[PDB]
């Protein structure tokens, strides 16, 4: 019965502040909803950002913060970066189950900016480079399995003649 | 350093059973609970439940308790999701995610594809020649999707290679 | 507060 509602889409530009909100159809969001914010990038790559209303997950940059504003949970990005273009989902706890919002597609104008990579160590860059290989192979195998399902009814129809 | 690594994609037929694994590293496995989440294609997320890794006691979402079950192999730092009597609507990407409260660290996701075979209805009326043509036409479609993935990942590697080369 | 295993 409870529905959690987020803006379907927002656009920002580099360095702006943007606020995403998360509303409960039961009434006000409170700390007892332990609001979460998580980020999805391609391909179905999720990371945690905030849990428990305002606790920033280790390693998440300080431009992300969580709060309650006017009976909603809110994620504020103070100084958006192009790497923040992603889908943001909230989740609220209601006594005995988690309920997710529908997600907000955040667009960041300005194309791709890779200056952040300059601050990484060569070791961490090499690690990120290698980590792309399992991601790629997983996507390829998923496609193979999609086509296995497309082929099967055709093979069955040929065999049934 | 904390990582959750899930098993690979699975393709199954309705009525079958699947087991998805989630191998944890970089923290003491038994000190934080493991959540499971379903993301149906194009749609948002549903919580399946959690399992307490200290006590083994699970908590399930109502819609999932009949055919979805959690288990642990604590000595291996693995949490499992078991789905029995698969339905077409179970086609989705499944994630494990560590507490908390909620979803702090996420596995990469495991796509379970339940093949419906719903084309078989119309395809049975086709000649073998038309069926064979359709079967063969799937090959360039698949290979072009795969090559597009390869090209997409090449474009993802380049900024990283350039940053390495500038050091 | 939250009854999960944190
Ligand atoms: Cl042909």
């Amino acid at each position: 019965q409870t529905v959690v509602t987020q803006e379907s889409a927002l656009t920002t530009s580099p360095g702006e502040t943007v606020t995403l909100t998360c509303r409960s159809s039961t009434g006000a969001v409170t700390t007892s909803n332990y609001a979460n914010w998580v980020q999805e990038k391609p391909d179905h790559l999720f990371t945690g950002l905030i849990v428990g209303t305002n606790n920033r997950v280790p390693g998440v940059p300080p431009r992300f913060s969580g709060s309650l504003i006017e009976d909603k949970a809110a994620l504020t990005i103070t100084g958006a970066q192009t790497e923040d273009e992603a889908i943001y989902f909230c989740a609220l706890w209601y006594s005995n189950h988690w309920v997710f919002g529908g997600g907000t597609k955040l667009t960041v104008l300005g194309g791709s900016d890779y200056e952040f990579l300059k601050s990484w160590t060569v070791e961490d860059l090499q690690k990120r480079l290698l980590a792309l290989d399992p991601m790629m192979e997983q996507e390829i195998e998923e496609i193979r399995q999609k086509y296995q399902c497309k082929r099967q009814p055709i093979l069955d129809a040929i065999e049934a003649k | 350093q904390i990582q959750l690594v899930q098993s690979g994609p699975e393709v199954q037929k309705p009525g079958e059973t699947v087991r998805i694994s989630c191998k944890a590293s970089g923290y003491t496995f038994t000190t934080a609970g493991m959540q499971w989440v379903q993301k149906m294609p194009g749609k948002s997320l549903k919580w399946i439940g959690w399992i307490n890794t200290r006590s083994g006691v699970p908590k399930y979402a109502e819609d999932f308790k009949g055919r979805f079950a959690f288990s642990l192999e604590t000595s291996a730092s693995i949490a499992y999701l078991h789905i029995n009597n698969l339905k077409n609507e179970d086609t989705a990407t499944y994630f494990c995610a560590r507490e908390g409260p909620g979803f702090v660290y996420w596995g990469q996701g495991t796509l379970v594809t339940v093949c419906s075979g719903s084309d078989y209805e119309f395809l049975k009326s086709w000649t073998v020649e038309d069926l064979q043509k359709r079967l063969l036409a799937l090959d360039p479609m698949m290979e072009q999707e795969i090559e597009e993935i390869r090209q997409k990942y090449q474009s993802k590697r380049q900024p990283i290679l350039d940053a390495i080369e500038a050091k | 507060g939250y009854p999960g295993q944190v």
